[PDB]
């Protein structure tokens, strides 16, 4: 969602990382760690 | 039909006196042990009302134990009493100081000489006098008054203690109005190493906490602990017996004049 | 700080006696800024279940 | 919660169970959210009770 | 949090004061699932 | 259902029935109720000789139970009359204590001082049967499996044991029995935290009148009870009404805790101190 204002994200990059949070990885980096056989199961929560 | 306990008059009871027993027709007895033939002087209270250092709950220990009869018909030299059946619907008098009203659950209690002091059909020192049917909460009310004045019976020294007092044996119910010691040990016991004994016992249990409660529950020698905790438990199993005031009847409606109700008999 | 670190203790237990029902540490660490970082949207995330404070209140 | 009773809930509870400690057990699976408010005011009222 | 999110996703319908109860009597906590076009359904396990 | 017919279903002797035939009034207790059973169900042994097998978990157990009185032994037929709630009825003594006209009754397990053949253990099954005594020693042989479970907390691993010796011989009127080496389970755990909140909640509501009482005492008077608990203002009487009240409510429950069911209230004790007359199931 957030377009943050950009100025310059050469300086700004690094500013999010001296905060150490991450943000959940968000339905698809959270989908690819599901492999062929783990996604048809029941145990894939992103088969919705 | 029911149950038969015959009451053989050891005093000679005049027939103005049956005139008096022939009113209590409805009336329960307080009976101390169940047997087919009884004295007139087993049958009664006023055997356990009789002691220079007798204590309202050591009273009401006593009339826990005695079996609660029913008066069933009174002919001449004898009593026919019944043993109430749980369950049952019986007509019981309403000799206590309170109207009873349709739905409420009547506590037996003993007869309190403070300020309505009552005897009965009375020849050589035996009369009838009779338990206070009385409402269930009321019962328990009138518990509480008679600890919480001897909780305070110590401190007669202050005039606003007393002042305190003074308030706590007033007894207002509907449509009636009354006046009213290891006990009060028992509530102090209970009071005072509770404040104690728990601390240690809190700050171990308050991680695990599987009802979410155990968190503002902390917002609230061996051989000595254990004798702190065995000393704690029995006065709080003796404070219980004096407590739980074993409710006695259910009045469905009352008979007008409040004399009688028909009670359905339970516990 | 043992004011402070008395007083984060003494709420850190008392809120999650609501939270299970539903009606960190070295307040030194560097790591600790991101631990606020952190407990502050733990705190949003449970006053986003709870959205009912003055303004001075947040003048104070 | 306020209100020096709540809003007195009832409840028509049938149970297979007959004993009662064992009974006001699964009482207090249900009313944790009661009784941790009625251990709040416990502490939120000294006095009143 | 993570092995039963990983796989069997139910921890507890019952209390603990309940959970020795099902240990008392067995009682069965998992229902008929409505997916049941077979029939009755087994398993064990030996690890060799 | 109120009258079990029984099914042996086992291949008992004419020394066995001899025994019930003597025993006819004792409480067996079914698990299912019908007018048809067997012995698998009827009687208590078959769950006593679980593999666990501590006081916390056939105590919680048997309250699911429904007990019956013996009738009509002859031969294979035991007519179990289920009791009503409030009639009197004779019960034979199965535990060695007399009862003491008067009383509630309640039941025990089983008397685990070792494993009791209740009758014979008729091809390794014997039918056992609960104790009834008189709710002081349900109550008090309650209270030390929480007494000695809230010891080993705060023991390391020996103090427990110098002082469950200390407290496991109860002597009792006309027994001294056993407490079952006692076994840490979580239905003590979470009922020993609920005491342990409900001697917390007292605490609060101890409103420096019923806490200095005794304080107050032992300077006017000298009582047995006064001297053994030496080593063991405001006018708010209405606030001091709720208070005491508050606190009743937890000491009715906390003693509900370690308490039993009231059941059989007794009528009459014969002077054998065998049958006993009873009401109130």
């Amino acid at each position: 969602f957030v377009r943050e204002h950009m100025a310059h994200a050469t300086r700004r990059l690094v500013h999010f990382y001296q905060a150490r949070i991450d943000p959940p990885r968000t339905a698809n980096e959270a989908k690819h760690d599901f492999s062929t056989k783990e996604f048809a199961k029941v145990d894939n929560y992103l088969l919705f | 039909m029911e149950t038969t306990v015959l009451v053989t008059f050891e005093q000679r009871l005049t027939t103005g006196d049956v005139g008096k027993l022939s009113r209590l027709i409805g009336a329960v007895i307080p009976i101390p042990y169940r047997h087919h033939l009884l004295g007139s002087s087993q049958v009664g209270l006023d055997a356990v009302v009789k002691d220079k250092t007798r204590d309202y709950s050591r009273m009401r220990a006593r009339m826990r134990e005695m079996t609660l009869t029913i008066m069933r018909r009174v002919e001449g030299n004898q009593m026919i009493l019944g043993v109430p059946t749980h369950g049952q619907c019986y007509t019981i008098r309403n000799t206590g100081p309170v109207s009873w009203e349709k739905g409420d659950v009547l506590t037996t209690l003993p007869p309190v000489f403070s300020g309505e002091v009552t005897g009965l059909v009375s020849v050589s020192d035996w009369d009838l006098v009779l338990p206070w049917i009385v409402p269930m909460a009321l019962a328990t009310e009138i518990n509480q008054r008679m600890m919480m004045l001897a909780l305070l019976s110590l401190d007669r020294s202050h005039e606003e203690v007393r002042a305190a007092t003074a308030q706590l044996r007033v007894v207002r119910y509907r449509d009636a109005t009354l006046t009213l010691r290891n006990v009060c040990i028992s509530l102090s016991m209970i009071a005072n190493l509770s404040s104690e004994v728990t601390l240690a016992y809190v700050r171990k249990l308050a991680l695990e906490d599987s009802n979410m409660l155990l968190m503002k529950c902390q917002e609230i020698t061996p051989t000595e602990e254990l004798n702190k905790l065995t000393a704690l438990f029995v006065m709080i199993r003796q404070i219980t017996d004096v407590i739980s005031e074993q409710p006695a009847f259910l009045v469905c409606d009352v008979s007008p004049d409040d004399k009688s109700a028909l009670c359905i008999y339970k516990g | 700080h043992l004011p402070l670190l008395t007083r984060i203790r003494q709420d850190y237990d008392k809120l999650f006696g609501f939270v299970a029902a539903r009606p960190d540490d070295a307040v030194y660490g560097d790591d600790y800024v991101p631990r606020v970082d952190v407990f502050l949207r733990g705190l949003e995330d449970l006053a986003r279940c709870l959205c009912a404070m003055r303004a001075e209140e947040v003048n104070r | 919660n306020s209100d020096r009773q709540g809003r007195p809930s009832a409840f028509v509870v049938v149970s297979r169970i007959t004993h009662r400690h064992t009974l006001i057990n699964v009482l207090r699976y249900r009313f944790r959210v009661s009784r941790f408010h009625f251990l709040n005011n416990s502490i939120s009222g000294y006095g009143p009770s | 949090a993570w092995v039963r999110q990983a796989t069997g996703a139910r921890r507890t319908e019952v209390l603990d004061s309940e959970a020795i109860s099902i240990l008392t009597f067995g009682r069965k906590t998992d229902k008929g699932g409505p997916a049941l076009l077979h029939g009755q359904r087994a398993t064990c396990e030996v690890i060799l």
